[PDB]
């Protein structure tokens, strides 16, 4: 219900809030050193969704369906 | 007398009137619309099913008819509208009927010529009237004529026996008997069934709607009989109109391989393939039979060239009929309606990567995925995938198959051709995205650094 | 007379009212819901058995009828609607009968030979009126008809006889009682039997419903003489509305395997394996005409091939029947039910596997395995099972044997080809998880250290 | 006159009354409650029985043909309902017989020629009446005369025989005695018997509906005549109303090898088999009965070899009987109830078990089996033993000859490589536990060292 | 009945709760040395289907039925 | 009816019980070192279901239905 949502990438990823139906899941991702968790609609998950919702290429996420779930840590290192 | 029949009779039945559309209803299986989404794991097969609710509303006046009811099919009866007339099993009546006509639709006429009348009609009598007409017009110009050749080759998934109810009428239920359709493997995702229904029409007979109602009763029909008889607003007169007259097969097509292919499967037929069809389980019904007793390649090919070209080799037998409220003489239909669950007929497979590399230079794969995964409660997500093969040196050749699983999705690919240049030692021979799975794929690469050329070949 | 006499039998049977599918329900075998899963193992052989419960409740309205009910039954002929006509135990009455048209469906015939009418319904007269209608077209158009009915091919399991008798009706009890079907053998799970109806058609017989009630007595009938011919309200008076006819068979297939591949075995014989074939122990009752007395591939396919159609000679004996309500007129219908804790039973063959690495590198072998059991009190279990010769270096050539148990399943391998350089010595040639049972699987692995090949191959 | 005899005889036989499945019902032998298996050792074979409760309640309305019963063919002979009747002894009464009408079904029949009717019902009479027509029928139509290939083939382990009281019948008590079923032996568990009775109806018989009791007799029976004339209210009275004729062939395969292959045998050559009948010395009885007698191979497809056909040339019987009740002309059926032990038997195989270790490679030969037994209280065990140099060196060659007793079960055998390495020093070649009983086996090990091969062998 | 239902992989085995159709099975994963003891689907218990919820690839495990019996040293290194 | 139905994977009887249930027989079975003796259903008396329910590959057993003969040294060495 209530999903991670932080607009700015941060690696501590603190501002989680209770959000609309736009999003599905909670989907954090790592560029070298910069992290992205948010509230992110899973079918608008995608490798190439997250990339182009991010003006960036390379990347490592996660996104999963309950909410607050998601965390960098979780990705390899 | 029949005149005072008559009149009391219209009013009669005029009274016994009721929404026909509705007294004809079959509001079927009640579902909770829900999507189950859950997977799967056959030994190398990833199947995903996601049972969703899917309502099948339907109402039609083709009202089918079968062996178990050949006693009481043709027009000009005088039936009961109740669940029976609903099930297919139609309700007897001691009415004596009157004077009407019927018609018959001979190929070869270019009137309304070929047509006849009972004064008082009785099964034998209109019977052998009917059977009359037919052989008639069979012994003299079907020889020499034409008629219609097209193909009518209904198909779907017995999802459901309530699904193929509302599809196919309700007293299919009975009739589907030794179809050997295991639409509950369908309900559990074990295996698919599908009917292929090839109906076969050849002629029809109709009768001309209630001009009189006593021209439908013996002379002098009066209501306290029909009372007696049960003929009243509980179960008021119905009138049968039509009645079909051709062949059927409904080949029911059952693979242990759950896939749509299936239907391709029966098209391959109808006109590799051959392991989706050597899991057919087909078992044919017919509603001579001999050309399909046999079985071969071209069965349902000269069933239809030569079956559908149906000739005076020996008459068909009858198909279907329809009715309509004797008041009312207008088109009589059932509403078969259904909700049933959808099994979500899905699924994936592994598929072997072969990464090879030839070229003259240095290369390194980079190959990222998405991954389909669980968590916590079996809860659905999706991964980022990272190749191990990253960041690791590869010779002048590398040739290793990734186990690139169906489970895996989204792959996507870098080729590195490494530059001696100090400025960018890197050069991409290839990179891509939104590329499908593939079960032998030989990625490949050749030539040297000033000229990377790639390779993609499907060995398969 | 037969006026008085109808409007009497009317004010008696039109009061009479119940329901058919309540007197007449056959619902056999009740069982509660047991769910046993067991196990077995046999020399070189797994086994689960899956008592699982299974009702079958049934309804139809064709009365079969076979040879020690076949002179009791034939059109019009009033009965008591009781248990009696359940079992097809069918009980006659004293009653007088009075003029009824009788009707047949004869396909050909020429528009006065398929009706006639008795006075006083009798056995032998009606027979021998049907028996004329046949011979009139047995020998006149035979050249050239060739009646496509049914071939209607129905296959079941020979599970629980109350089973056979709900999903196939009752009377088949003592029918089929000499088709040697084991009942305990399915239902404790010793053996298999399978049981395939195979039919055709050939023609039926029709009552015109009693637009009189009198005219189904010989004119004159009395409530005291039809109460002292024993009717009553609790075995009411109906009347039969169909006699049908035709060639049919109940063949049989009774062997070892599970897993209806056995089905397979019944239909391409209709239509190793040759050794499911070889543990045939055929029993049949059936019903050239020496081909009939064999009994093998090339009989039954002749017989529903060949002998299907209207014989050189005659048909068989009538099929079924059906009567209907005399208060109403409303048709009947059977309920047959039976409940069974159906065991789907499966067999899982003792896998073999040889180990052979004849690769110039030296590999080494992990083989995971799943272990389905129980632990010690009848509680189900899922476990590991580890390649103990882990971490294990194999000869340039080598092969081993391996009893790759019908115990063993979801098997996963990995090979690893041992390779001289330093980065990550160890270098994957082939992990794959989730294979089928293998009878003899042949990991043959292959290439050199720097490209390490491999076989999987099935020697049998 | 007539009239007031319909009249007496309706009242008194509706006042005569009686669960009539009371008086014909009927129980055989009765076994306590004992069940056992039990096995057995002999100089070199062995055996297990499981002598277990048979117990079987079957009925019909077929009633048998047989001499002490023959006297009342050519149906309609009234009975009185007795315990005679039920085994098979009908009740004669010089009663003056009435008109009716008879009638013989025939395949193909004449027009006209399948009603019949009688004035006095006698044996005499009614005899030449059926004579005539089906001597009609004979030199009419018999030069292309074929039949319903009504095969009803029928098998039956013959182990008790109040079992063949109840399933066939009780009059078989008498029919069987000169075909020797000696079931008695069976109960001794020594001897097998299987009888396989082939049936096949060539036409029959049938009689009006008795409108009164004495529409059967003359006229003016009064009740205490009937009375006066033995049929009485505690042996009431019962219609008879059919008589089928035809082919019969009942033979009873005489084997002492309780392998229940037998009862494949018996019908194997009606299609191992061959030994385990070249000395049964079978026993045959038909009801040319010499030219079966004596016994051959095709006798069976010779009765319907000639059996397709009548002719003058040798006797071919009434086949079987039925009757109904006469108060309300319900259909009459008997009860006949068995309890005794059925014996299931087996056998298994002491022979000369050789182990052949020739190979060039020294293997350790561990070898473990299951012995079922028990010793000083009959109380059963089975425990397990362990070859002699169990997993102990064996010489380069040595060929060792085992007394193989087929007494011991489950065995296992693992042959060992021997090495010298550390990490798991027990190579193995071949250990496959669990494996079949091989009378006499060549149990040889071979291959080379880098491919160790085991030698499943049979010597022969 | 009572399967043991552990938080997170750990040595520790103390948490024993009456579960619902999650005790389809009681599960215990040694991977490595990190040992799991869980609530679990039976039919969704296989070598596969835990190795995926546990996210790594080798494994050892255990699943049992009965109530609790499931245990870690019933697996043996 | 009083076969040794005491579950003890050791080498002394302790209890002589008279079971029912799951005296059909009496078995013991030495694997190695250890050694176990219970009440037992003789038709599940064989050596692949002890092999089962004991995981060793090398073992012994005896099974008898008489009351207590499967005592320990009818077991033999």
């Amino acid at each position: 219900l209530q999903c991670y949502n932080c607009p700015n990438p941060t690696a501590d990823c603190k501002t989680a809030v209770n959000c609309s139906s736009d999003f599905d899941a909670c989907l954090i991702t790592k560029a070298g050193l910069q992290v992205y968790n948010k509230c992110w609609k899973f079918e608008h998950c995608n490798f190439n969704d997250v990339t182009t919702r991010l003006r960036e290429n390379e990347l490592t996420y996660y996104c999963c369906k309950k909410d607050l779930c998601n965390f960098n840590e979780q990705l390899e290192n | 007398n029949s005149e005072a029949a008559k009149k009391a009779l219209n009013d009669y039945i005029w009274g016994l009137q009721y929404d026909k559309l509705n007294i004809l209803t079959h509001q079927g299986e009640k579902l909770k619309n829900h999507s189950s989404r859950e997977a799967f794991h056959r030994p190398g097969e990833y199947v995903v099913c996601e049972k969703k609710k899917q309502s099948i509303s339907n109402a039609t006046s083709k009202l089918s008819v079968s062996s178990a009811n050949d006693d009481r099919i043709f027009p000009g009866a005088l039936l009961k509208a109740d669940q029976s007339l609903l099930e297919n099993l139609p309700t007897l009546i001691p009415v004596n009927r009157g004077k009407t006509t019927i018609s018959v639709n001979l190929p070869g006429l270019k009137n309304g010529e070929s047509n006849l009348t009972v004064e008082n009609p009785s099964n034998s009598t209109v019977r052998t009237a009917v059977n009359n007409l037919v052989e008639k017009w069979i012994q003299n110009y079907s020889k020499t004529h034409a008629v219609p050749a097209r193909m009518q080759y209904e198909s779907i998934s017995a999802q459901s026996m309530s699904q193929l109810q509302a599809k196919f009428g309700a007293d299919f239920s009975k009739v589907g008997a030794p179809l050997n359709v295991d639409f509950s493997s369908v309900h559990k995702c074990e295996k698919q069934v599908f009917i292929a229904n090839f109906r076969q029409v050849y002629y029809t007979a109709s009768v001309d709607s209630p001009n009189s109602p006593s021209a439908l009763f013996g002379s002098g029909i009066t209501p306290t009989d029909l009372i007696n008889r049960g003929v009243n607003s509980k179960t008021p007169p119905v009138y049968v109109s039509n009645v079909s007259y051709g062949r059927a097969m409904y080949v029911k097509f059952e693979t242990t391989s759950k896939s749509t292919k299936v239907q391709a499967a029966i098209d391959a037929v109808v006109k590799e393939y051959e392991n989706i069809l050597k899991n057919t389980k087909i078992t044919a019904v017919v509603l001579e039979a001999s050309k399909v007793i046999t079985g071969n390649i071209d069965t349902l090919k000269d069933l239809i060239q030569k079956g559908s070209n149906f000739s005076a080799q020996s008459p068909a037998v009858p198909i279907s009929y329809t009715t309509s409220f004797v008041k009312d003489n207008s088109i009589a239909t059932i509403q078969n309606n259904t909700d049933y669950i959808e099994t979500k007929v899905t699924s994936y497979k592994d598929g072997a990567l072969t990464l090879n590399h030839d070229g003259a230079f240095v290369a390194r794969f980079y190959v990222y995925w998405e991954e389909l995964g669980h968590d916590a409660d079996g809860y659905e997500t999706i991964r980022s995938r990272s190749w191990s093969g990253n960041g690791y040196n590869r010779g002048a050749h590398y040739s290793t198959t990734l186990r690139f699983k169906g489970n895996v999705r989204n792959i996507r690919v870098k080729v590195l051709g490494a530059t001696g240049l100090a400025w960018e030692p890197w050069r991409l021979i290839y990179s891509k995205n939104d590329l499908p799975l593939v079960p032998q794929r030989n990625i490949s690469t050749w030539g040297t650094t000033l000229h990377p050329q790639f390779e993609d070949k499907v060995v398969k």
